[PDB]
RNA sequence: AAAUAUGUAAGAAGUCCUUGUUACUUAAUUGAACGUGGACAUUUGAAUGAAGAGCUUUUAGUGGGCCAUUUUUGGUAAGCA
RNA sequence: GAAUACUGCCAGCUGGGACUGAGGACUGCGACGUAAGUCAAGGAUGCUGGCAUAAUGGUUAUAUGCCGCCCGUCUUGAAAC
């Protein structure tokens, strides 16, 4: 019973369709994401040839980032705080966009940046601070074995695979969304940008709805 | 900030008992799309009976100057709130483009009424297009032929804090 | 024992991502569009430039 | 010195309406109720008999106790830090039946109808509900609908 | 010396610091309250089936 | 700062490793604690937690209890399993051949079971017997049947043993307890 | 006649079919309540989160409070009540 | 008919600076290689110099920069005139 070389040549082997699997499924997802944004761009190309106007759907998926710190919160946003699983200032959670999860982000508007995010910044932040939790522990991701073995259930078989379930938000969102651990994001790292953080983005400030400029806005403070 | 101009069209959702509602459309100074939008509902809750729950946006385009390096005088018509009161005022300003026109309008309210943001409602901008009907001197100053003036006074700001010789104010 | 980070690294990206090797090989993060000649409609143009 | 009686700051509440005085129709004498239904409370003043307190006005319960002209429902009470279980003896002018169970009802079976109409063919029968969606692309077009410039109006005094 | 009446300051905190705990319903709950003349048949009847259960199970 | 939904740094609550110095059952809790590790089943994990238990929630187990244990239909041949001890009944009269693996046995109990002609067997042979608890049955005596949880949940309109050391006429039978004298509880 | 607060429901302890018990009830196997047997399972019946859920015993200290935003009473007012 | 600005993307390249080197046979996921093998792939190694002593360091006194009200108690509130 040598048991080192034939197990580990076919533990070997098995890997090597795993990564063939996961190449490709990447390649299906890349040719997706690109001809979607083309067909949007075409859309509103033809739309404003014909003398119409394209009115695009709006978007599915918020990036929430609590501002505020914990002290002095009522108790009706304190608890929607913590049921969105944002118990610490700068931390970060993806938001299925619902008429039902609209009115908790109007309910924490005060104490919240929250925006549109884009593949770019979805893609950093999943890649740099991404952390599973499995059985109540917060374990960094760094291999696809460990996404497999929690989330390969329900279909999601690498991080690229993991990225896509979020950014379309297709069946399985809330059983990758409770996977993530909520993101600890740092300060911005060029600043704010506002003199004052605790108004209205509209006012100037910097909470609400910054609704696309939430990317510039993560991607310095990761 | 330093502003941009938008066209924001909207209209209210559509029903079964009216599909296809009118589009309107105004054009908004803000510094984003953001406030553009929220400005636009600002303007239209103020108009008709809609709000952002019961409407939509269909378009938001960017409307840059046609001619940025002409020069131009504008009339602006202007609401703003004082302390007391509601008044309705007009400034001409001669600037190169009706961003930098309103912007300058903006700081002119702030500096001479102390009249906010929120206070300012712009009714209208338009270019003068016929020299004669410019009615403030303080405009009309700059429309004379062959006009030539000096800048008395020259300060250049140094440096080094200490300078070796006394300083000339000619120009 | 400690947290490589991708986006820099490139070994523990391509541990990550097989599709990364492909990416950088043909250049997609600049990838070239097709040019359409399409053109705006005179009431999309006269609405926009409307007063 | 201070009152606190059975019917204190009751004067709206057991109001009766406008212009719905008088003897109470039949169709509430000729509802009938079971055990386990769920019933809305809500006291009718021309009534002095089996009366609910003030603070059962608007609640709902379940039926536990039928008797020749009464009811039995059950409440739950928040006294403190805990609920406690409280049981009403309520003549039937002051209750009726609640209609969210009544339309939960016909969910239930038509969902079942849904599911044993789609058992047939499976077809992914997608039973639970759904909240509000947001709104998906769609183009709209200005045949007919130019669109109107609309400006701010300036101040008048409008007295 | 005059001193404070009443507030209701603090109250609903320390209600919900162990929270407002629903509670516990059953099977079968109780049937006392319940019509006499109901539960003196209801014993009878459950009689007669636990007595025809048995019999058809024996 | 943490917005904290929970007690930090709160005990499990759960009694682990027992209290008692006895070496004999530090051993047994050593024997069942690897079984319970690595045998997978939940019949090693279910005699590791009951080894660590209390007096008061170790009620003693009646041969009584053993063979009406045993008259249920198909478990005449399993291994009856008291974690601790076993006291036996005179109300009883016959008792069948059964084995019975205990803590303690007592004089009474011990004669009664082989003289029946079954056995008595420690934890550790019933281990060595059943490593995964083959054909085992767990018995359990009665918590609530001591004289202390009578005064628990003491109240009006409980019915819940007041604790009292005297009893008779004129010991709390009177103003309180009959609608002569005042009120009925 | 609002806004904010507030009760209940969103199933398996459910739904449907068939027929057993009774001293209750009905003109009447009519109904009432509890049942036997059978069918419907992971989109099992909205969202989000769960950090374990439930239960019991015993005992400490405390039972002078005060301030801020908003609502509000007496007072001309108060760092007043 | 172009350019440029603005905004956004690149699993594009590349220069300078600071702090950290935890772990201690091997095991894993990978990459470059036909292969042997190699590697920046589950945490720092290689080369060199000076000194080998009060030089670094510890302690203590002093000086300097910034900070620091008297303890215990009652109290809503104590440095309390
Ligand atoms: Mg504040
Ligand atoms: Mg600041």
């Amino acid at each position: 019973a040598e048991q080192v070389a034939a197990e580990r040549a076919a533990r070997k082997a098995a890997n090597k369709e795993k990564r063939a699997i996961i190449l490709e499924r990447n390649a299906a997802y890349q040719k997706e994401y690109e001809t979607a944004e083309r067909n949007i761009i075409q859309a509103k190309r033809d739309a404003k040839a014909a003398g119409s106007y394209y009115v695009e759907a709006q978007h599915k998926l918020v990036f929430v980032v609590r501002i505020k710190g914990i002290n002095k919160i009522p108790p009706k946003p304190r608890k929607v705080l913590q049921l969105l699983r944002l118990t610490r200032i700068n931390s970060g959670t993806f938001v299925k966009v619902t008429k039902a999860t609209l009115e908790l982000l109007k309910l924490i508007e005060p104490y919240v940046a929250y925006g549109y995010p884009s593949y770019s910044t979805i893609r950093q932040l999943v890649y740099k601070r991404g952390f599973g939790k499995i059985n109540k522990q917060r374990v960094p991701l760094s291999d696809n074995a460990i996404i497999e073995a929690n989330l390969g259930k329900y279909g999601i078989l690498s991080i690229d695979d993991l990225i896509h379930e979020i950014i379309t938000v297709g069946p399985h969102f809330k059983q990758a969304n409770n996977f993530l651990w909520p993101f600890k994001l740092s300060n911005p790292s060029g600043g704010w940008g506002v003199p004052r953080k605790f108004k209205h983005f509209i006012q100037g400030g910097s909470f609400g709805n910054r609704e696309e400029f939430i990317n510039k806005l993560v991607k310095s403070m990761n | 900030a330093h502003f941009k101009e938008y066209q924001v069209i909207g209209r209210r959702l559509p029903t079964e008992s009216v599909p296809e509602p009118k589009l309107f459309r105004m054009r908004i100074f803000a510094s984003n799309e953001v406030i553009a939008k929220s400005r636009y509902w600002y303007f239209l809750q103020k108009l008709h009976k809609v709000k952002k729950a019961s409407g939509e946006i269909v378009s938001i385009n960017q409307i840059n100057e046609a001619h940025p390096t002409k020069v131009k005088n504008f009339g602006v018509w202007v609401r703003y709130d004082s302390r007391s009161g509601t008044h309705n005022m007009y400034k001409e300003i001669r600037d190169v483009s009706r961003v930098a026109a309103v912007e300058t309008l903006y700081q002119d309210m702030a500096a001479r009424h102390r009249a906010r943001f929120r206070s300012i409602h712009i009714l209208k901008v338009a270019e003068i297009e016929k020299t004669a009907d410019v009615k403030r001197q303080y405009v009309k100053q700059f429309l004379t032929k062959d006009l030539k003036f000096p800048l008395p006074h020259r300060v250049q700001k140094s440096t080094k804090t200490f300078s070796y010789k006394r300083p000339s104010t000619f120009y | 024992v400690l947290k490589k980070n991708p986006l820099k690294n490139k070994q523990v990206l391509l541990r990550l991502n097989p599709y990364a090797k492909v990416f950088a090989a043909e250049k997609l993060g600049s990838k070239k569009a097709e040019k359409t000649g399409t053109k705006p409609a005179a009431v999309f143009t006269e609405t926009l430039k409307h007063d | 010195g201070k009152s606190h009686g059975y019917r204190s700051r009751t004067r709206y509440m057991f109001q009766r309406d406008f212009r719905k005085h008088g003897a109470v129709h039949l169709s509430t004498y000729l509802k009938v109720y079971k055990v386990g239904d769920i019933v809305d409370i809500k006291a009718n003043g021309s009534i002095q008999k089996g009366m609910p307190h003030k603070f059962y006005q608007g609640k709902t319960g379940v039926v536990y106790n039928v008797t020749k002209s009464s009811v039995g429902v059950i409440i739950n009470k928040m006294v403190g830090n805990r609920y406690l279980e409280k049981r009403l003896n309520l003549r039937v002018e002051h209750i009726k039946h609640s209609k969210c169970r009544q339309e939960f009802l016909e969910r239930v079976k038509a969902n079942a109808a849904k599911r044993a109409e789609a058992k047939a063919q499976g077809v992914a029968v997608q039973l639970k509900r759904q909240p509000a969606q947001p709104r998906e692309s769609r183009i709209v077009s200005t045949e007919g609908n130019v669109p109107q410039t609309l400006a701010p109006v300036p101040y008048e005094t409008f007295i | 010396a005059k001193s404070k009446n009443h507030t209701a300051h603090n109250q609903t905190r320390k209600a919900h610091r162990n929270g407002i705990k629903k509670p516990k319903t059953y099977k079968y709950p109780s049937l006392k309250g319940v019509d006499p003349k109901f539960r003196r048949n209801h014993k009878h009847a459950l009689h007669g089936t636990a007595k025809a259960l048995a019999a058809a199970k024996k | 700062g943490i917005d904290h939904t929970s007690k930090q740094h709160k005990r499990s609550g759960h009694r682990t490793a027992p209290k008692s110095d006895n070496v004999y059952l530090k051993l047994l809790v050593k024997l069942y604690t690897f079984l319970a590790r690595r045998t997978d089943a939940p019949f090693n994990k279910v005699v590791l937690k009951a080894l660590f238990l209390s007096k008061i929630n170790r009620p003693p187990v009646s041969v009584s209890r053993i063979a009406r244990a045993l008259k249920q239909e198909g478990a005449a041949n399993k291994t009856v399993v008291v974690v601790g001890t076993v006291t036996d009944d005179a109300r009883i009269f016959e008792f069948p051949k059964t084995t019975v693996a205990a803590l303690r046995f007592t004089a009474g109990a011990r004669a009664k079971i082989v003289k029946a002609g079954g056995e008595c067997i420690t934890l550790d042979q019933l281990a060595v017997r059943a490593p995964k608890g083959q054909n085992t049955l767990i018995l359990r005596g009665p918590r609530n049947s001591r004289e202390a949880v009578r005064h628990f949940g003491m109240g009006p309109h409980k019915g819940k043993a007041p604790r009292i050391l005297s009893t008779g006429r004129k010991f709390e039978r009177a103003r309180g307890r009959r609608r002569s004298k005042g009120f009925k509880v």
